[PDB]
């Protein structure tokens, strides 16, 4: 372990620390923005939630098919943000498909796609990229939902999975069901509802799909940014500990080198 | 290189083996797989195959023709489908099969010092047949 | 700050030759290996186009 | 022996006629330390004769001048000198200068001297290579890391220096292109550290463009050598200075961004570079 | 003094009749440097008698052979010799070889030599420990860092070597198991840096499997020792070789991936590991 080697490792870890700290700052700014509009997105999503909040609707007993909408970003370095969502998707596809329901997964998030690209690639109908780079908005969810309809797949039952923001340090991989099917949307709960017709009920379920996609994205993006900030901070701390240890080693090695060359020169002098 | 201090038959497979292994080393040093089958996964699989081919036991020197045979088997892509942990078993089995049945092929390789097109065709037949019959 | 303190420079991560340096080396290759394939395919399409015309 | 035979067949040394153009002074490592410390002096004396007595231009090629310094280190202890730092003789710089100052282009004649200097343990801070830096007008440092990358020659683009690298001397365009190449390679070095953490698919488009152009330039630096035809297998190429400047200027501008990086590796001029890309597309 | 009384209690040293089976030669650190440089030769001579004249197999246990070299360095300065590297005697290799070469199994008898070698400053590039490596068939390198993690014994899995680790000697199964364990631990070491900075999160699920399995192996390498019962409070577990091979086979395969890694720490056979895992309810 030459002083050269110790120096090289120390310099590398110092650079890593600096980069991680700057990355933490940028993630902090992005998280500050994402939390800011998460509050406006929150009540808008609650509006979608109110549908089944008041008109309690459950899948009758079984659906021929199923849709799992796992939302996430394409950028990693966010701990288990993508990993948790992928795990939930895997648990559900294991939980489902036993009853015969053909689950299909739309991987909003190339990370989700890649995690399940090697096991559940067949279940993937369409995967949406460019997620997380830009703060999500309704129009993005509009594109996702519209293409989902453009696919034509009979997503009688739907499920959206996302890391709902709990705190600056904690996130919850919440799952919200999507009772998109007109039959399930028209249950006993809507017996007392007057003007609603089947056609506009299907339209309402579509708009609900689009807006619940919007709400889910904002929660995920804020969670992703917060996790990225925390992870980069932790990486910086680890780099700091490592460079402290390496600096101690470097000092010891430098002093040893000076001592060794002194001893060599003295030995050469005395031998003369 | 010792101003061409390597037999021609060995050179023919060794050049491509070296290039493939270099490319494999350059690309497969991450262990953080994300998704490029055509470009990376194809290359790194061949690299793993060639590394398993290079692995050798102790006190068992191989004659140059046998090395040419096994390196041929690996470098022509014939072993790309073979399991990465079964490559060694294939190496041993193929070595034995060649030495016993197709010993004339080894003799021709050694005598000529070069794998001609006809000898290459013979090797193609041998490797393909054994590979198909490798797993009963 | 004080000059005596060890100062890092650009490229130190790769110069070290550690895991992070190897990750950077492989990651650059994986990206541009794919990019070259796209570029080469585009060049092939260009050549076919000029052959047609 | 390889050099002697090569020059015989090349014609530089003619064993039959008297038109030989290169004299050979050899003291190999088989020779004792004393002999290895004066062979350089013998060779430079021959070169000096070809400079002063005959008013001609001479080319002195010395291999591993480092051996001149090292041989002194092998005998200083017996000569009775207290070891200097690391272990070299106390009379390192003085003896090296005494040798080097003789190898110069006087007003009588010119001696273009190319000296190979072994860098012990790839440590340029070592006293032997460090002292020789001051005695050389143009320095070309070969980096092992670049050779590991495969670029041959392994000249370190950001370490090699020449005194004539002056826009007044080499020309404004030449100087500008060279400095641009060096700067883009420095920026690539800076970007690599970011890459290691962020990921290549996380950098900005400007960062990706810079990385791509820098890699293309690094590949185009590699040039197949005729003496290396035996090693690489590719035919040797010689690039005129105008073509070198034009090609690197075009790559800096971005005119060849569409071409793959592989096309720029082990080529001659950029005309060979673009032509190679077409071959790969035909074989795609 | 402890060992002498311990052997007396065990009966290895009988103070009544000549049934004793162990002879003791002691050159402890209180002795002057000259004495410490020759006591090892005394123990070697008394072992040599049993090896050759009596023709009986002997076990020569020597403690800190390093001290033999260290004593030589102390007297070398006063013997008028130009100091070698570090400051050791210029005759380190020769005197060490002269001593070690005598401690060898011959055709008359066999001497199984267990020599403890202290590494200065936990540094194995020091001339004394470095030279000793060439004179040993089997080498066990204890590491302080492994002890810091708690794994006892602190044997370094990837540094300790042996000459009978040959598939034609130790057996194919044993060889394969050992090599696989070393491989997975080496891969974990290769991923250490990425872990230490980024986090285990930024790893492949396959990589996480290697990390999870490797840690279980590292824990299972630890074993309660009979002489360490009075220290740890856990009874020692003398594990037969077959059980070790089978357990490491099972761990490598993935049969005990569900078990927590802590259950593998300071246990005997893998059965105790699974029992502890269940106990950890």
């Amino acid at each position: 372990a030459t002083l050269k080697d110790i120096t090289r490792r120390l310099k590398s870890i110092k650079n890593i620390q600096k980069i991680t700290k700057s990355m933490k700052m940028v993630a902090a700014a992005k998280y500050a923005r994402a939390e800011r509009d998460l509050k406006p997105a929150r009540v808008y999503g609650i509006g979608s939630l109110a549908l089944y909040e008041k008109a309690d609707i459950k899948v009758p007993e079984d659906k021929k098919k199923h849709l799992i909408i796992g939302v996430s970003s394409d950028r990693g370095l966010c701990g288990a943000i993508h990993s948790s969502v992928a795990k939930q998707i895997k648990s559900e596809v294991a939980n489902l498909t036993a009853a015969g329901k053909e689950v299909k997964i739309v991987g909003v998030g190339d990370k989700i796609r890649g995690i399940l690209h090697r096991t559940h690639s067949d279940q993937f109908l369409v995967t949406f990229k460019e997620v997380g780079r830009k703060p999500p908005t309704f129009g993005d969810a509009s594109v996702i939902a519209l293409e989902l309809l453009n696919s034509g797949y009979e997503f009688d039952e739907g499920s959206i999975i996302f890391n709902r923001f709990r705190s600056v340090i904690s996130y919850k991989t919440e799952e919200k069901p999507i009772f998109s099917l007109d039959t399930v949307a028209s249950a006993e709960s809507m017996s007392i509802y007057d003007d609603i017709d089947a056609d506009v009920l299907r339209n309402y379920q579509e708009y609900s799909l689009a807006n619940i996609i919007y709400y889910s994205l904002k929660e995920s993006t804020t969670s992703e940014q917060s996790a990225r900030m925390t992870a980069m901070d932790n990486a910086s701390k680890n780099a700091s500990e490592m460079i402290d240890k390496l600096t101690l080693t470097f000092n010891r090695t430098r002093q040893a080198v000076i001592t060794k060359e002194l001893i060599e020169i003295i030995s050469g002098a005395a031998a003369l | 290189v010792g101003s061409a201090a390597q037999t021609r038959a060995m050179k023919q497979v060794a050049g491509t083996m070296k290039l493939e292994l270099a490319q494999y080393r350059e690309v497969a040093a991450f262990a953080q797989f994300g998704d490029l089958d055509a470009a990376t996964q194809q290359l790194l699989s061949r690299g793993v195959r060639l590394t398993e081919l290079l692995k050798q036991g102790q006190y068992a020197p191989m004659a140059i023709e046998e090395q040419v045979a096994v390196i041929y088997a690996g470098v022509r892509g014939y072993l790309d489908k073979l399991e990465p942990s079964k490559i060694t078993k294939f190496e041993n089995a193929f070595l034995s099969h060649v030495i016993s049945q197709h010993q004339a092929l080894l003799g021709k390789i050694r005598a000529d010092g070069k794998i001609s097109e006809e000898t290459d065709a013979k090797l193609k037949e041998i490797v393909t047949n054994f590979l198909a019959g490798f797993e009963a | 700050d004080t000059p005596e303190g060890v100062r890092s420079g650009a490229g130190a991560v790769r110069d070290a030759g550690g895991a992070f340096g190897k990750k950077e080396q492989a990651d650059e290759e994986r990206y541009f290996r794919a990019r070259a394939r796209e570029q080469l395919a585009a060049l092939k399409k260009h050549h076919e186009n000029e052959i047609s015309h | 022996n390889d050099l002697y035979h090569e020059m015989i067949e090349s014609g530089v040394i003619n064993l039959k006629d008297a038109t030989s153009k290169v004299a050979l002074v050899y003291g190999q490592m088989n020779e004792p330390p004393g002999a290895r410390a004066r062979v350089a002096l013998t060779g430079l004396t021959v070169a000096e004769y070809f400079r002063d007595q005959e008013g001609q231009d001479v080319l002195l090629f010395i291999d591993n001048i480092f051996r001149f310094t090292q041989a002194g280190s092998e005998v200083s202890a017996l000569l009775g000198r207290i070891p200097s730092a690391v272990g070299y003789q106390p009379t390192l710089a003085t003896d090296m200068g005494t040798m080097q100052e003789r190898i110069t282009t006087t007003k009588k004649g010119s001696i273009t001297s190319v000296q190979a200097i072994y860098v012990p343990a790839d440590d340029l801070t070592d006293p032997a290579p460090a002292t020789t830096f001051a005695h050389l007008d143009a320095t070309t440092v070969l980096s092992r890391a670049i050779a590991e990358l495969g670029i041959y020659p392994a000249v370190d683009p950001l370490d090699s220096t020449s005194r004539i690298m002056d826009p007044n001397i080499v020309g404004s365009e030449h100087y500008d292109v060279a400095r641009g190449v060096q700067k883009i390679l420095q920026d690539y070095k800076s970007l690599q550290d970011i890459i290691a953490i962020l990921g290549m698919d996380e950098l900005s488009e400007e960062d990706k463009l810079t990385v791509s152009r820098a890699r293309k330039i690094q590949r185009f630096l590699s040039q197949p050598f005729q003496v290396a035809e035996v090693f690489t297998g590719h035919l040797g190429k010689l690039v005129p200075l105008k073509e070198t400047i034009k090609g690197f200027q075009q790559i800096l501008a971005g005119e060849y961004d569409h071409l793959p990086e592989q096309a720029f590796y082990m080529v001659g001029p950029i005309e060979e570079a673009v032509a190679k890309a077409d071959k790969l597309a035909e074989e795609h």
